[PDB]
RNA sequence: UUACAGACUUAAGCAGUGGAGCAUGUUAUUUAAUUCGAUAAUCCACGACUAACCUUACCAUAUUUUGAAUAUUAUAAUAAUU
RNA sequence: AAACUCCAUAUAUAUAAUUUUAAUUAUAUAUAAUUUUAUAUUAUUUAUUAAUAUAAAGAAAGGAAUUAAGACAAAUCAUAAUGAUCCUUAUAAUAUGGGUAAUAGACGUGCUAUAAUAAAAUGAUAAUAAAAUUAUAUAAAAUAUAUUUAAUUAUAUUUAAUUAAUAAUAUAAAACAUUUUAAUUUUUAAUAUAUUUUUUUAUUAUAUAUUAAUAUGAAUUAUAAUCUGAAAUUCGAUUAUAUGAAA
């Protein structure tokens, strides 16, 4: 507390050289902290799981000799099926160039 | 042919719904463009440089578009996509939590004392 | 309240045209501030529904446009 | 005795599906993530056809993914009633059904094994 | 419908609720919308372990039309096979 | 089903070159109780018994989880999933802004308060915890401003250590001691006085109003500044000066 603040400015001064630190005597504010800051980029954009996985659609071309049937999707196709004997089906989506 | 997105996206692996698909294409945006952020934010903030280059730099993070935001990430739980209590440790919302951890899905998870 | 370091929450209006034409100047940025500039020019500010026309004076500077186009109508009880 | 034994008790890891410790608790997750995921692609490899009215539903039960520091083993129980040739000769010997085709693409295959595409997912 | 037993209750005790201000939920009403439940015990800081945007499910305006999926059939660009 | 059990507790062994130190600890294994024993008394279905007391031994005193059936066709189609039925240029999809925060009355649940067995300051060789958290971080010390010697509180500047039994969030708080405290003339002051002296006594002055709101209370509101964010107008948080409602 006695020390001379001229003497202990001299010494942050040249210790922040040595060790590649920000020296803002003034006390400015210059941003520092935003250069600073990680960047969470690449954790926020896994959130969901890699997109890259094998998919039911590309057995085919895998594994040629293999015949795989796809259940959930079986059961979609029987359902429409269904629907369209009983006159339930879809009406017939509008085309834009009308 | 007509993506609902400004730019072509993957799609998640696993459950997909509306919401999920837009926060999805926010988390990569948020990525390609957070460099942009900081740089623009730090020229708006640096009392050092003339207030023309401040005043700029901030006009131009007003015109961003808003899937560039990081503030509008919002964690969805990965099986069902509910936006409400999502425990982060698990990316799951409180029920499919509780549904996961009595199948023995959750890797150290067993029930409390 | 935004800080004063800050500056102005400044955000891409067509002012130029608003000063060589005198054409009102339609907008939803309600969290604009009407910065020295404004001054005189006239305003149509959305306000969820319409547009409110509103003309700037000398003390509506340092305000944002959003605090001149109320959203809500006035509550009344069927007494 | 009987939980000092590895014959007499069942190790507490077994009671999980997924077997893992990582520091980074971010790996972990996706880790996680990636094996349910992986578990429904299995489930859907599991129903095979050899004619329109020759369809081999093989039941698999919930993968056992052990995760160690150098490897990962997806270990999964299957059930499969062999409806096609279920005779006393040795026929089948000399061709191999649908179930064998199947089970040689996890490592056997030289070329597309399901193990090398997992390698680059985990 | 009988008897007994059991609690249920009551008592005692401590601190509260019910009164003031504010926070919050609900109702009612209003509103272009005031999203939707739950709503005696067993709803009412409940769903919700955080509504400025997002969240969002509502309203106004503008805009998109095989859309996020699978398959079929064409067309191409690309790499292998032959 | 009970239990067995796991937890807690007590003890033993093992592990730690006791500077990742808390060895007064950590966590693996095992042991222990559903306590036991005698003695007198009182009842009994009197016997190889209960209810009590008494002495003796012991650390021994607490919890957990799960379901068996059935009812409310109780809640949920808004965690996700299914049938039927309906929409398919729209009841699907995207963007900007707005709303979900409106306000007569009513209800539920909370917070703060209405003063003296109770509130406010101050307490640095730093009274005394536990359980958590920190790679989509936790942020030390220091310096600057509010702001005054300093401290305290808030923010800025800077970003030490630690991705952790190591470093940080973080010197726990109440307690306890001293001082102060409206209503209260139960006070304060001027003289004199004392073997109560941080005090006693005496004589003067110390208000009036007043069932009442103060140096209680902190709602409401003005102004300035700050924090997060791209953005704080509808509609966020904090600080300073001023305001000071009901109770
Ligand atoms: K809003
Ligand atoms: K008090
Ligand atoms: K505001
Ligand atoms: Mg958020
Ligand atoms: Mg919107
Ligand atoms: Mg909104
Ligand atoms: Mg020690
Ligand atoms: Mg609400
Ligand atoms: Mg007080
Ligand atoms: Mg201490
Ligand atoms: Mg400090
Ligand atoms: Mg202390
Ligand atoms: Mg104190
Ligand atoms: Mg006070
Ligand atoms: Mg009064």
């Amino acid at each position: 507390m006695n020390v001379p603040k001229a003497r202990l400015l001299k010494v942050a001064e040249l210790s922040a050289k040595i060790f590649d630190q920000n020296f803002n005597p003034s006390g400015i504010r210059t941003g520092s902290k935003i250069l600073n800051e990680r960047l969470k980029g690449p954790s926020v954009a896994s959130y969901y799981g890699n997109p890259d996985i094998l998919k039911f659609r590309h057995l085919k071309t895998l594994y040629p000799d293999i015949e795989f049937v796809d259940l959930e999707e079986q059961y979609r196709l029987s359902m429409v099926e269904a629907k369209k004997r009983r006159g339930k089906g879809a009406p017939k989506k509008m085309k834009k160039d009308a | 042919g007509n993506f609902r997105f400004p730019i072509k996206t993957k799609l998640p692996p696993g459950f997909i719904n509306a919401r999920i698909l837009r926060d999805n294409f926010k988390r990569q945006q948020f990525k390609e463009n957070e460099i942009l952020v900081k740089s623009l934010k730090f020229i708006a903030r640096n009392m050092n440089l003339p207030t023309k280059l401040r005043l700029e730099a901030q006009l131009k993070l007003n015109a961003l578009p808003n899937y560039m935001r990081s503030t509008q990430i919002k964690n969805r739980c990965v099986d069902s996509g509910h936006a409400r209590f999502v425990l982060s440790d698990f990316r799951l919302c409180r029920y499919q939590f509780r549904e996961n951890a009595l199948k023995g899905n959750l890797p150290g998870v067993k029930k409390g004392i | 309240s935004r800080s004063v370091w800050k500056g102005p929450n400044i955000v891409p209006l067509p002012i130029r045209e608003a000063m060589t034409k005198g054409t009102p100047i339609r907008t939803n940025a309600r969290a604009a501030t009407i910065l020295p500039q404004f001054v005189g020019l006239k305003f149509q500010i959305h306000n969820g529904k319409e547009y409110v026309p509103i003309e700037i004076s000398e003390d509506m500077v340092g305000h944002k446009l959003g605090e001149f186009a109320p959203t809500r109508k006035r509550f009344s009880y069927t007494q | 005795g009987n939980i000092n034994n590895k014959l007499q008790h069942l190790n507490n890891m077994n009671n999980w599906n997924t077997q893992i410790y990582n520091y980074n608790k971010n790996m972990e997750i996706m880790n996680t993530m990636n094996d349910k995921l992986i578990n429904k692609l299995l489930y859907k490899m599991m129903t095979l056809k050899l004619n329109n009215m020759n369809i081999n539903k093989i039941i698999m039960s919930k993968t056992i993914n052990q995760h160690s520091l150098n490897k990962l083993n997806i270990k999964f129980y299957y059930y499969n009633n062999d409806i096609n040739n279920n005779n006393n000769n040795n026929n089948n010997n000399y061709y191999m059904n649908m179930m064998n085709k199947l089970m040689n693409i996890m490592n056997n295959n030289m070329n597309n094994n399901l193990c090398n595409i997992l390698s680059y997912y985990y």
